[PDB]
């Protein structure tokens, strides 16, 4: 025999035959999962979880499929997630129109799939043009429009009853975390969970909370002006780099080796207490001695704390990550600390730590979920990633396009029309570039109930006549313009769709043959 | 779409998936549909070898036998999740979510949408809260009623055992509840209020200690077993030898060194001792009446042991972190870690130290305090099963009483509340709420849900259940226009009505609230999903 | 305690053979109801061998795909003794049976014995015959109008294909019972109709013939195809060599006897055959434009086709039993077996006899009759599966439109009258009752499945039940402000509501009384039912 391949080589036409047919089916699993009425999905990990949601992009992520051209359709929500946070099930649905309708002439009219290409980035160079027209500026600092601005994504999800305290519970969130250019990130957005409560008493509050409690009982639990010191080093005496044996000959040598490990424990805690900490943050473990003395000044001693506990609480005391203890100052000392408390919860204790709020460094803090369950907790932290990668594309960029479909139709329109003065061999895959744009709506009146033929029939004629901000009530059904519903979302993420959606297509088009079974 | 894609699958799709959640939840629903009420049944379960555990709680049933349904895991960590923080209203979960979902599927079967559907249970679920203000009563703490709280533990301790083991182990809840309460207001629970397994003459045997009971006792015969007047000291050193990172040889020359050097390897711990010997010479005044007691929380060496003993000094090695944590809240004294500082006002005080040891183990006893601020429930019991039936029984009755005192409210149960959220939705004027179209069968599908459980109890007694509910719809019918405003309940001795606030049958405040949320939230979105798969890599 | 008599036994008891008895039956309506309609889909049924086929009937779904489960087993055998004495209606057993043990199965979970809600369903059944009876109307079919008949089957065959097709077979439905009537006797055979598979130019090209059309083709070419007047002869007796019954053997002494004992074979061929020949010149000799055919039923010998293809004699053979019958009455002669007695009176009369090659085989048609009692149908189709669907409609048009004469009745379709009876099984103020508060559960469950039948439909054609039924009981009850039988349907193409009447449908009477006497009868004892079990001996 020869090398490892040719098993069963799908050449030809019937190659890209089953990619179109494999996109296409990765639309399909997801169809239902657009527009406000969109259905939930519960899918099975094998190793125990379950993933409750309607994102594609955390539904593409648990399923898998054993085909090469179906995975490059699943890594593109991977490209929106990790690029603004919001319209995953977007990019994904319309990519998949696209490969099919250009698939017609693939199969038949051989067109070869080069030429294609050539007539889809004068497409794409349109369409952003078309893009920044229909987009209309807006003013950031609108609180009031900021909150419908945000609500937008989350009328798509379950909280939209709640969507008058996420708005505020996001909007304050986000200029927490804003940098006054404009940039934000969300690493220091906390997501920690607390399972069971009600939404409504749900609040953010400004800095940290914890999952431990202090170690000793005379520590104080309520401090009116706590100062925060954060340490990194074993407060404890540790064995050391070398090889060391200390070799004993006298009796009263070893005595003495176990009374400087005393006294080394009490040189580091004395000059700790210089300053007159009173809570004493640590990295790594605690003993028990030196904490006894860290009490004879005042502190407050706590477990082990993650490195990532000790960054956020560097933003918001001020403080700064200290390992050497010898090089303790005032000046680092962490200030301004609002309030400190614990609640008892049946779960774990919860140390909480207020700021008194009043240029610097961004400050941190922690968004409290209270939900009814795990999954809740899980469907709803999910949502805040989907609202707050809403806010900063209006701080990146002040534009905002139509929603509801709005946008991918106008993008349909001028498409169809350029297309009669484009005369030659692009014209057939550049008037097949609408055809896929005006499903974005078929989709709503599909979940919607209504019959999506008479309705796009209605859309195109008053898009021309009426204005450009037309578009699909998917609640009613009804064609409803989007200044009087009060429903934007911003131009970031039409951009990122269109780009995605027609660069995917360029790649997986020039595929010939699949060959599977080759090596590791 | 998917086995195109992936060669082997399972799909689900648009009338599986909801047969899928409302046949689980009817599954799952009947397994707990027995236990509750006070009349229900029990249920053991042996798992591998036979160990046997004995509970009515939904939270052991789930979370013991393992389940294959992806449905009922979301139940389970909802019915789980609910009782891990409030400790009461497990089943309660299951049958609300057991119920709304076959509920509201006769009408998916119509052909009404999911998402409006779940939209009337939202809306639904606001006036629910805008009627627990309206429908909860004030109560002032500073009265001090003790029957207020002897009726709000048996309303939780009669639903697991029987009447025997409540009026005997409720006083005992009384008494430790009776010194939560203080100027502070602040709640403690798990440190202040613990449970200790002892196998012992009987379950019907369980007394309240008011002092910290230790599972341990003195090792040695000649140190003493009681003790009158016994100040305690609490050190966190560890006075076995110490092993000295990286210490080598104690290289000997001739075999002089050696004695020198073990007596020196001692001189560590005599150092530490000769502090406890300056201590005890503060206090030597009434040495025959009085006592000394030194409890630590790592080991003791069992050389210096006998230093104890000579000096009729008794010691307790190995506690626990919670028990350190709590001698200060009995004995009243303070916590001490190192033996360089040490002063008598350090000292604890305790009225009555003694000790009583069956069979190999060894229990110390300690009561008779002048203040205490913190005390212990020592559960007695015959086997394993009935050790693990009175946890979950007193697991479950501190947390229900210890919310009525974080709140200054209470709501009454027995049905009152189930009923009285059934009259407001299907009474309501609609034209108040905000929703439209298609909601009105959402309203009546959840006001008809709640209906469900207050017969849940009939079905344990065998009477017929949608009798009983006759008399209780003609009470409320002339009760408004009587003007009196009266609570009807479910008795189910005579299956007849009752009022809940002179029967004492009582229900915590965050319980039904945080129940209902938690409910609606899990049932909405099993609705709304319309399709199962399962996918990955293995 | 089954295990005990027979470990390899198993029983399901209470609860779990409730829900098998109900969720069998819901999952048998989910899969079947979608045939209800015009608007409903067409299935395949692909058995193992390739066969493929096109129906939306239930009986024939049923009968080829075999029945797992134990409880639709007796819901298929209803649809078969449905289908067996009406022939129509199967799919509305199914769809009552299901939504009244969904509708039955609601209550038994509020706490409701089975026999007091069966008992409700009887009384109901009753209280509803008394409601059928008044409901129907009373037609003369002595004017025998075609306009009648023709929507009346229309309203049939609009079921099983698309409009265009119903078009051109509907007139073929009206066409079959058009000389088959007796007034006094009042007889109607069904049988007499014969249906022919066959390949030809098209489904939509078929059309009636008034005579009787054969199989079988002229074996000689000698024979004329084309016959102006025909004398038929019927013979039963095979003309071939049939063997002595009796054991027996030709002995020839010498080879002079050989060609004689052959010729001995040919005297009792001539001599059965002479007084055929005696027979045709008997009327008229030298007499152009006069055929003579004869139809046998069993086997001709090649050696005897000679004979009577010289006196061109269309010969025939292999003919079925059932043709026997049907030759008398379209040709108006008689049956024989024997050829001793002969006469021309016993001889019929036929107007035009022809053949045409199709294919590999020839069919002979016989028509122009003066008084036929019978007629046939070619089923004509472009494929195996339209033949068998085509077929199907036939037999199922054929007993919607014989009804009608059988009995004069015939009650408004278009679901009028589970529409019309829901009113009438609400209150049943002190007509029967039987107890108080017993048998009205079963009366509420039985008014509120009935209505699942224009639901169904709606769900067929794409539009939302509830809507379209708040109009129709709306347009019923402003009727009943006028104290008028306006009779109101449901209209699939608009949705909305229409006149059953004026617009052209109906449904025949036996089709409700054997369909609601026969799913009262099976949700009645599924309802009693509370074991399954399993036993035997491999
Ligand atoms: N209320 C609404 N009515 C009509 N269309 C909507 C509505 N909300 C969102 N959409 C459409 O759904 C698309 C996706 O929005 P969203 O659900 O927020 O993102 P994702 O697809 O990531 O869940 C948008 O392009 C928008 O046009
Ligand atoms: N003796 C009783 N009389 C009337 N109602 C009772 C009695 N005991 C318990 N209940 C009712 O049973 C319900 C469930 O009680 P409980 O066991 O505390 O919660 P869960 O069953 O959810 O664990 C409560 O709503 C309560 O009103
Ligand atoms: N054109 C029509 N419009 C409305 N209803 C119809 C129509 N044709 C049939 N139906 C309804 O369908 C029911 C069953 O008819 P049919 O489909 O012929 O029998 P089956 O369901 O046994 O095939 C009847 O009760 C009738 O009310
Ligand atoms: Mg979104
Ligand atoms: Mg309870
Ligand atoms: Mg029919």
């Amino acid at each position: 025999v020869f090398m490892n391949a040719s098993q069963e080589r799908t050449t030809g036409r019937q190659a890209q035959i089953s990619n179109i047919t494999a996109a296409k089916a990765v639309a399909d699993v997801i169809r239902t999962c657009l527009g406000p009425k969109a259905m939930l999905k519960m899918l099975l990990d094998p190793m125990g979880g379950l993933v409750l949601t309607n994102d594609g992009h955390a539904i593409l992520r648990e399923i898998d499929v054993a085909h090469p051209a179906a995975k490059s359709m699943l890594e593109l929500s991977r490209t929106q997630d990790e690029e603004v946070g919001d319209g995953t099930t977007t990019v994904i649905i319309l990519a998949g129109e696209i490969l099919a309708q250009c698939a017609p002439y693939l199969i038949e009219k051989n067109i070869h799939p080069v030429i294609i290409i050539q007539a889809l980035k004068k497409a794409l160079t349109d369409a952003l043009e078309v893009i920044k027209q229909v987009s209309k500026p807006v003013d950031v600092e609108n609180d009031a429009a900021m909150k419908k601005l945000i609500q937008a994504s989350i009328g798509t999800k379950y909280v939209i009853h709640w969507s008058e305290k996420m708005c505020e519970l996001a909007l304050d969130a986000v200029k927490t975390v804003r940098k006054d250019f404009e940039i934000d990130i969300k690493r220091y957005v906390r997501v920690e969970k607390i399972p069971g409560g009600d939404v409504l008493d749900s609040r953010v509050l400004k800095g940290v909370l914890l999952n431990k409690d202090v170690v000793h009982p005379k520590m104080s639990r309520h401090i009116e002006n706590p100062r925060v010191v954060l340490l990194d080093c074993p407060l404890e005496y540790k064995k050391g780099e070398s090889q060391t044996n200390i070799e004993i000959e006298k009796e009263e040598d070893w005595n003495r080796i176990l009374q400087i490990e005393e006294e080394q424990v009490q040189l580091m805690c004395e000059q700790i207490l210089a300053v007159r900490p009173t809570l004493v943050i640590t990295e790594k473990g605690v003993s028990d001695l030196a904490q006894h003395y860290l009490l004879k000044g005042g502190c407050s001693v706590l477990r082990r704390v993650k490195k990532s506990d000790n960054n956020r609480i560097a933003r918001v005391t001020g403080a700064t990550i200290v390992n050497r203890v010898e090089d303790l100052k005032e000046s680092d000392v962490g200030t301004n600390c609002g309030l400190f408390k614990v609640e008892m919860i049946g779960d774990e204790y919860f140390s909480f730590l207020d700021n008194c709020k009043e240029s610097g460094l961004q400050k941190a803090c922690t968004i409290m979920l209270r939900g009814g369950s795990k999954d809740i907790l899980n469907e709803i932290d999910r949502n805040l990633q989907d609202a707050m990668a809403v806010a900063r594309n209006v701080m990146l960029s002040p534009s905002l396009s139509p929603g509801g479909g709005a946008t991918e139709m106008a993008v349909s329109v001028k498409l169809a029309e350029k297309a009669k003065q484009l005369e030659g061999i692009q014209q057939w895959p550049y008037q097949a570039v609408a055809d896929a744009m005006e499903c974005i709506p078929r989709t709503l009146i599909q979940n919607a109930g209504g019959d999506p033929i008479r309705l796009l029939s209605q859309l195109r004629a008053k898009h021309a006549q009426g204005n450009f901000t037309t578009g699909i009530d998917g609640d009613k059904g009804k064609i409803v313009d989007m200044v009087s519903y009060g429903i934007w979302e911003p131009e970031v993420i039409k951009q990122q769709s269109v780009k995605t959606a027609i660069e995917s297509a360029c790649l997986l088009l020039r595929v010939d043959d699949i060959v599977s079974g080759v090596r590791k | 779409s998917l086995q195109l894609l992936n060669p082997k699958a399972e799909s689900l799709r648009r009338d599986a998936a909801l047969k899928v959640n409302v046949t689980s939840a009817e599954g799952l629903q009947s397994v707990l549909e027995t236990n509750l009420g006070p009349k229900g049944t029990l249920k053991m379960l042996v798992d591998g070898a036979g160990n046997i555990k004995l509970t009515k709680d939904g939270k052991v049933l789930l979370t013991e036998m393992q389940i294959q349904s992806p449905t009922a895991v979301l139940i389970a960590r909802a019915a789980a999740a609910q009782d891990e923080i409030t400790g009461d209203g497990t089943t309660t979960v299951v049958c609300l979510v057991g119920e709304l979902l076959r509920q509201a599927h006769r009408f998916i079967q119509e052909g009404v949408h999911p998402r409006i559907i779940t939209d009337g249970f939202e809306i639904a679920r606001k006036e629910s809260m805008k009627f627990l203000d309206e429908f909860k009563i004030s109560k002032t703490n500073l009265s001090n009623d003790r029957e207020f709280l002897l009726q709000v533990a048996r309303s939780s301790l009669l639903t697991k055992v029987d009447a025997d083991l409540t009026e005997v182990l409720t006083p005992i809840v009384t008494d430790a509840v009776l010194s939560v309460y203080d100027a502070q207001a602040d709640n403690l629970d798990l440190h202040m209020v613990e449970i200790m397994q002892m196998q012992h003459l009987s379950p019907k045997d369980t007394t309240f200690i008011k002092g910290l009971v230790l599972d341990h006792g003195g090792r040695h015969p000649d140190m003493p077993t009681r003790v009158k007047n016994a100040y305690v000291l609490i050190l966190n050193v560890s006075l076995e030898y110490e092993k000295t990172e990286v210490n080598s040889g104690f290289f000997y020359s001739s075999a002089d060194q050696r004695d020198k050097l073990a007596a020196s390897e001692r001189k560590f711990v005599d150092a530490k001792l000769k502090k406890i010997i300056d201590l005890k010479n503060e206090v030597c005044g009434m040495d025959p009446d009085k006592g000394f007691v030194i409890i630590n929380q790592k080991g003791i060496d069992p050389m210096s042991l006998d230093v104890f003993a000579k000096h009729n000094i008794l010691a307790l090695r190995r506690a626990k972190r919670r028990n350190m944590e709590r001698l200060q809240l009995v004995t009243g004294g303070e916590a001490q870690n190192s033996v360089e500082d040490l002063s008598p006002q350090i000292l604890g005080f305790s009225g009555l130290v003694y000790q009583e040891t069956i069979g190999e183990e060894k229990f110390t006893y300690v009561t008779e305090n002048t203040d205490p601020k913190s005390c212990t429930i020592l559960i007695k019991g015959s086997t394993h099963y009935a050790l693990a039936q009175t946890k979950d029984a007193v697991r479950d009755g501190l947390r229900a009483v210890a919310n009525v005192l974080k709140d200054k409210n209470i709501i009454p149960g027995a049905g009152a509340f189930y009923i009285a959220l059934s009259r407001y939705l299907r009474s309501a004027n609609m034209n108040k709420l905000g929703a439209k179209g298609k909601t009105k069968t959402g309203i009546e599908a959840f006001a008809e849900a709640l209906l469900v459980i207050p017969k849940t109890l009939v079905k344990n007694s065998g009477f017929d259940p949608l009798d009983v509910l006759a008399m209780v719809e003609d009470e409320l019918d002339d009760a408004q226009d009587s003007d009196e405003t009266r609570y009807v309940g479910v008795d189910l001795n005579i299956g007849d009505s009752c009022d809940p606030t002179i029967e004492g049958i009582w229900d915590s405040y965050r319980v039904l609230r945080n129940a209902i949320t938690g409910a609606t939230g899990i049932a909405s979105n099993l609705l709304l999903c319309d399709e199962l798969l399962r996918a990955g890599r293995s």
